[PDB]
């Protein structure tokens, strides 16, 4: 399959990917791109309620806590609470959102407008001065 | 296998590997001397496909650091790439694994480490997985 010379790797890889896409579209989606499921962003998935209130305790599991905070719908909240790293100027560092929202006793997270990603707000309160 | 489109409408081949890496399930493996060039690694990353910077054309942490800095300078913001290391030469690992750990500690966009020409023992693989702090570990069993 190595015949064409000086074909840029962008072109070669896009050709392979587009071949896979068109064949999958013909076989499992009936030549219809509207049948393709749509998500906000595609990535970060490990191989392994409009108004909500969550309370952290010593015994809660961190993964379940973060999944609950993220929610089901793929959006900026999903990325904030499940993405492991955030991008610096050109570097990768631990997600400040997860480390700030790490569960602990007294932590109460109120999510409002969870259904609407644009208007969603996550207010975290902790015991301050009692 | 399935097709999935992001907000921009870019059709991805939805797969396990693709779902994890947020990119198409097509990668350029570490190739001495082909992927040794920082330019080719950066070009593949800009194209949007996973690529491994091969260490076989590098003999010191300084040379690898220079090449990785070249890759980082040439790629776009948020891009990423992996590093391929050969297991048959212990010197390679001895200078490369501490470098990968240091660069990851610095926050470099090293998505993964691939081990070719041999599979590490359980203890060595655990050491890599824990200390390096990569997204995933590539292994090329024979």
């Amino acid at each position: 399959f190595t015949k064409v010379i000086d074909e840029p790797i962008k072109s070669i890889m896009d050709g392979i990917h587009d071949g896979h896409i068109k064949k999958l579209l013909h076989q499992y989606y009936g030549d219809d791109e509207s049948k393709i499921p749509a998500v906000e962003y595609f990535g970060g998935e490990s191989p392994v309620e409009d108004s909500a209130v969550f309370k952290a305790t010593s015994s809660t599991d961190e993964e379940s806590w973060f999944k609950a905070l993220a929610g089901s719908e793929i959006n900026w909240r999903h990325a904030s609470f499940l993405c492991s790293f955030i991008t610096q100027d050109k570097m990768f560092v631990s997600n400040p959102i997860r480390k700030v929202f790490k569960p602990s006793q007294g932590m109460v997270v109120e999510i409002s407008n969870g259904n609407t990603s644009s208007k969603t707000v996550v207010t975290l309160s902790e015991p301050v001065q009692g | 296998p399935k097709l999935i489109k992001n907000k921009s409408g870019k059709i991805f081949v939805e797969t396990k590997f693709s779902k994890l890496i947020g990119r198409p399930p097509l990668l350029v493996p570490g190739m001495t001397p082909c992927t040794v060039s920082p330019d080719f690694v950066a070009a593949t990353t800009n194209a949007g496909y996973t690529i491994e910077l091969a260490g076989g054309g590098y003999f010191s942490a300084a040379g690898m650091t220079a090449a990785i800095d070249s890759v980082v300078s040439q790629i776009e913001k948020g891009s990423t790439f992996g590093i391929n290391l050969i297991y048959v030469n212990p010197f390679m690992l001895q200078w490369g694994i501490p470098l990968i750990k240091e660069l990851r500690s610095k926050g470099y966009p090293i998505q993964f480490l691939t081990i070719g020409a041999g599979v590490p023992s359980l203890e060595v693989a655990s050491e890599y997985i824990e200390t390096l702090g990569l997204k995933y570990l590539g292994l090329k069993p024979g």
